């Protein structure tokens, strides 16, 4: 899970 | 127009803007940086006295405000440094920086008095009669959206029990591997409280990450009372909603609802173009449904502190020193 749009951090 | 000046769109700096202002009418922080002992700083090395910069430029000038200063002080120019981020980092960078410049001043403890919460951590077996209650501070709370249908629900899954069963077993070290719940408790909540929404989400076998423009609510006043493991009668965790930060598209438009004085008189910051709103664009309007455009940051303020935390803020609080070296400034970019 991301609050903001960018590259995924998971 | 509105009393209130903009910032101006200089790049892919996003949430950015947004942050600011709402960095900006915290005027007990605002009023905190102005006095901070940044005489012998470097002038494009030093982000309080970048932030310094901002905020008078926000609190005087009549035309849209810049942010390059500010974005070479903390470093952020490579092409996805602000699409790596999120705000939670960005306002922790600023307000770290803040903080271990007021060292040793006057002025220190400031962001801790604002924004710092105490909050329980606890692990404890079914089985076997072990407690393990580590306890941890807070500034920010990243608040899940997927599922929920608004704050109260997103509140009740972050304090929500954790079972740890076969397989994912807590190691309890002289009791052995042990069936445990997992959990956290609300301690304190601060003045200043900085709800992040969680509207991205990794999918497999897809674009990585879709954008979750699911419906979510949250209240002009927040009770989170209940949320606390002990209360405090004559300061009850109730908060007034201060800032809303909004964003619009996918994987976008980053817009700031703010009502500076607490009063309900709400107004919308969309970088250089300040303009009264209704509550309702900045509220009812920003839950989402099926458009894009939907919240990510809510900015609250509890009830009992509103009038220190937003103390009026005249142009006579800033040190006649920082408001010369700022003229200064102002008068080499003028030759």
């Amino acid at each position: 899970f991301r609050v903001n749009a960018g590259p995924p951090r998971c | 127009h509105t009393g209130y000046v903009g910032l101006k769109n200089q790049g892919a700096t996003c949430y950015m803007n947004s942050l600011l202002q709402t960095l900006f009418f915290t005027n007990q922080l605002r009023k905190a940086v102005y006095m901070m002992p940044t005489e012998g700083d470097d002038s494009s090395k030093s982000v309080p006295l970048a932030l310094q910069r901002v905020f008078y430029e926000l609190q005087h000038s009549d035309k849209p405000v810049g942010t390059k200063k500010l974005t070479k002080s903390f470093g952020w120019e490579t092409l996805d440094s602000f699409m790596q981020h999120d705000v939670q980092e960005l306002c922790r960078v600023l307000l770290d920086n803040v903080e271990n410049k007021m060292k040793g001043t006057c002025v220190e403890g400031t962001i801790p008095k604002l924004f710092r919460g105490k909050m329980v951590s606890y692990i404890q077996c079914k089985e076997v009669d072990y407690r393990s209650d580590r306890r941890e501070d807070y500034y920010d709370i990243q608040l899940s959206i997927k599922g929920k249908k608004n704050i109260f629900e997103s509140f009740v899954d972050y304090v929500a029990v954790e079972q740890l069963d076969g397989d994912n077993k807590y190691d309890a070290g002289e009791h052995g591997l042990q069936e445990a719940e997992k959990g956290v408790k609300f301690l304190t909540l601060p003045p200043v409280l900085h709800l992040q929404l969680m509207r991205f989400m990794y999918d497999p076998q897809t674009d990585q990450n879709i954008k979750i423009n699911d419906r979510f609510e949250f209240p002009e006043q927040l009770p989170l009372d209940e949320f606390l493991q002990k209360t405090d009668p004559k300061d009850p965790a109730n908060y007034i909603l201060h800032a809303v930060l909004v964003h619009s598209g996918d994987n976008g438009h980053y817009v700031v609802y703010l009502n500076p004085k607490g009063d309900g008189k709400w107004c919308k910051f969309d970088d250089d173009v300040v303009s009264r709103c209704t509550k309702e664009e900045a509220i009812e309007h920003n839950y989402g449904g099926h458009h894009c455009t939907n919240a990510y940051m809510l900015v609250y303020i509890r009830e009992s502190k509103l009038s220190e935390v937003l103390q009026a803020v005249t142009d006579h609080d800033i040190p006649q020193q920082l408001v010369e070296r700022l003229q200064e400034e102002k008068r080499i970019e003028a030759q």
